[PDB]
């Protein structure tokens, strides 16, 4: 029983996380502090299929 | 595999579509629906969202946008998981 | 408005000529004898 | 002088809250408007329940065509409304 | 001249919604104590 | 003055942190993350809150400065913890007869209220005779309002789930029955209004349209529009518990009202009576 509650804690965990991480993209999303990095690039020239 | 539930799926989301479902990514989604963790899979008439629904966790049900991709469908049969598709009216693409 | 349509032979079956009494029953129109009495002694 | 302009302006106001005549854009609008104060109105809404209101209107090519335009109208929206977009969802899945 | 103002005072006959709206008028205000 | 310097930087240092709090709260992912776990339910929250507004204005009215609006606040609030709630957490979810019948009950309440602003100035109350009014003891009228209560909440348990009801030609007995409730509630109401001098006080008898089947054809037609929502789900012993407490309660209210116009009328009440004696059910009762 101990173990099935530790266990339930830790995959929960998991999506606390997850969750939590999402909201915090978004929230640094809008306020330009993540500027320039992957998650908010810049147009730049086309490319072809080759 | 003759569990009660056979169909209770896409019309309990019909009628509970009030209820705020959070976004995860497609390979989260991926990388649990493996794992054989969730109950079922749920497509929705467009095949631009699928609506998950697993076993344990809060909330049970998400949001997942998808790309469509062979493999997508592969894991989803391998992972043995619970597939059907939400059948909408033929009005909804006429009142748009 | 519905005596435009029902039929004649309709009126004169036995069902409407119980149903008016009924109507007249219910509604509460019966004239009596002393009713006209009082109305011919009460005129002039 | 600018006020004249205001004055024709809002007399035609007071002139379009009335039928003397205008264009039929906003006599349809009138008309449905009416409709709908009627319909709202339930001391209003018991007296449409007597067959002689309908019977004087009644018994008074335009309006038969108009009608039964919205009736194939609404024959068309029932029936595409009691399918399903996917009639084989199994076989499309 | 009457003629002509007389037989002017309705040219068209009465809408649908008017004659509707006449057909179910009612008692408007009379059991009150001011009126 | 200096006080005035030192209370403004005190009230400049409270706000100064509070919104150094606010600005940490805002930017927090753990409480958004949290919000939106919270966020899950939503419906049941409105539905609480407005107890809370309908109670706060409730006292208030009691106390007797309510605004219309508060009153049909209130009015709302029951409504839609009558037929709004017992099938959104006795099924956790509406779908069908609970939006069509809260929308009935506010139509159905709207008529004491539009006759008496139509054959009035306005819904003021009219100085009257204080004995007309009929008055019940506390204990009896909230003893009817639990008895009401129950027979509602026990029609939507004890009901089956709420999809699984069929329609097509089924449902057409719940239609013709509320449209029968409507026009015999507003008959009775408007042959009972249209007598009386002030709000009540009839002058005459009243013996016409429903008044020639049944005595008492406003207290049947609220039964009757119970028996409605009863039937709409299906549920009989429900609808003979709500009879069972309305038979109670408005037997004993039409009793004291009956007693009162054959003291108030004399012979004419009687014979009314006498020509009509059911007195709430047609035949029955
Ligand atoms: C709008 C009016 C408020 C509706 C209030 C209804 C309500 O409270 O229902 C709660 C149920 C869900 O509860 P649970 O058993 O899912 O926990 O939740 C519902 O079913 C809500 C349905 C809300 C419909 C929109």
């Amino acid at each position: 029983n101990m173990e099935e509650l530790e266990r339930k804690a830790n995959v929960q965990l998991e999506r606390q996380l997850v969750m939590a991480s999402d909201w915090s993209r978004t929230l640094l999303t809008m306020r330009g502090k993540l500027k320039g990095t992957e998650w908010d690039p810049e147009t730049s020239h086309r490319i072809n299929f080759s | 595999r003759t569990s009660e539930t056979e169909g209770t799926r896409a019309l309990w989301i019909s009628k509970r579509w009030w209820r705020y479902r959070p976004k995860l990514p497609y390979t989260y989604f991926l990388q649990k629906l493996d794992s054989s963790e969730v109950a079922a899979v749920v497509f929705t008439e467009d095949l631009k969202r699928l609506y998950v629904t697993m076993k344990e966790g809060f909330p049970l049900e998400y949001i997942v946008d998808i790309p469509l991709d062979p493999y997508l469908f592969e894991t989803i049969c391998n992972a043995g998981v619970e597939v059907d598709l939400l059948q909408k009216r033929q009005i909804h693409y006429f009142m748009k | 408005t519905f005596s435009h349509i029902v039929p004649p032979w309709l009126r004169k079956t036995k069902v409407a000529k119980t149903m008016g009494k009924m109507l007249v029953n219910h509604l509460g129109l019966n004239l009596t004898k002393d009713d006209l009495e009082n109305v011919v002694d009460l005129m002039e | 002088q600018f006020k004249s302009w205001i004055f024709e302006l809002r007399e035609i106001v007071r002139e379009i809250k009335n039928a003397h005549y205008f264009l039929d854009s906003w006599t349809q609008f009138n008309s449905v408007g009416s409709f709908i104060h009627i319909f709202f109105h339930q001391e209003r809404f018991r007296k449409l329940l007597d067959p002689r209101i309908f019977s004087i209107l009644l018994l008074r090519r335009y309006f038969t065509i108009k009608g039964v335009v919205l009736f194939v109208v609404a024959a068309l929206l029932y029936r595409i409304n009691n399918r399903n977009m996917v009639e084989s969802k199994n076989l499309y899945l | 001249r009457e003629f002509l103002v007389q037989f002017s005072t309705l040219r068209a006959e009465k809408r649908i919604d008017q004659i509707l709206l006449s057909l179910t008028h009612s008692d408007h205000l009379s059991k009150n104590d001011s009126g | 003055k200096p006080m005035d310097v030192v209370k403004l930087t005190l009230l400049l240092s409270i706000l100064t942190v509070a919104a150094k709090k606010t600005l940490t709260l805002v930017l927090d992912p753990f409480f958004w993350m949290y919000f939106s776990w919270t966020w899950l339910f939503w419906p049941w929250f409105i539905a609480v809150g407005l107890a809370g507004y309908g109670i706060y204005c409730f006292r208030k009215h009691w106390l007797g400065e309510a605004n219309a609006f508060e009153q049909l606040g209130i009015v709302t609030s029951v409504f839609t913890w009558l037929t709004l709630v017992p099938p959104a957490y006795f099924n956790g979810y509406l779908e069908g007869w609970p939006y069509v019948f809260f929308l009935a009950y506010h139509y159905f309440f709207f008529f004491n209220v539009s006759v008496r602003k139509r054959l009035y100035g306005d819904f003021y109350a009219r100085t009257h005779d204080p004995k007309w009014d009929v008055n019940t003891p506390l204990w009896s009228r909230i003893l009817f309002g639990v008895g009401i209560m129950v027979g509602h909440w026990l029609a939507a348990f004890e009901g089956p789930e709420l999809h699984r009801l069929p329609g097509g030609w089924a449902n057409v007995g719940i239609w013709i029955l509320i449209v029968i409730t409507m026009l015999m509630h507003y008959d009775s109401t408007l042959y009972l209004a249209r007598y009386s001098e002030k709000v009540v006080v009839p002058t005459a008898v009243v013996q016409f349209g429903p008044y020639r089947w049944v005595r008492h054809p406003i207290y049947a037609s609220t039964m009757l529009l119970f028996a409605a929502y009863c039937t709409a789900l299906r549920a009989p012993l429900s609808l003979l518990f709500l009879l069972a407490v309305c038979l109670v309660y408005y037997n004993k209210k039409a009793k004291m009202e009956e007693e009162l116009m054959v003291e108030s009328f004399g012979q004419s009440y009687s014979d009314y009576a006498d020509k009509v004696r059911h007195k709430f059910i047609p035949f029955v009762y």
